[PDB]
């Protein structure tokens, strides 16, 4: 240990939330809305027969 | 088939909706807010040139 020392690799916290120009882009994409709840959210149809 | 609720299937839930109803509302009404208005007493009427 007497070469790196940046902080003993403390890194991903800040400088490094690049997931952040991901998520703007999953955002301005044209991908669907798929799901499983069959587009109702509450089907509750005795018991969530799904 | 009620088993292992976790992982989103959770019964009895809120659902957040939105307190506002976004609506258009294209009340420009150029024309009439313009026009002028006058009473008359008749369902007829007439002018002359």
């Amino acid at each position: 240990n007497y070469g790196r020392g940046r902080e003993l690799m403390y890194q991903l916290e800040k400088k490094g939330k690049e997931i952040k120009r991901d998520l703007e882009k999953i955002l301005l994409s044209g991908q669907a809305r798929t799901d499983v709840l069959a587009d109702q959210y509450l089907t509750n149809s005795a018991a969530d027969p799904a | 088939n009620p088993t292992l609720f976790v992982s989103y299937d959770q019964n009895g839930k809120k659902l957040s909706f939105a307190n506002w109803i976004s609506v258009l509302s294209p009340q420009d009404t150029p024309f009439v807010s313009m026009t002028g208005k006058e009473s008359i007493n008749q369902t007829i009427f007439s002018w002359q040139t």
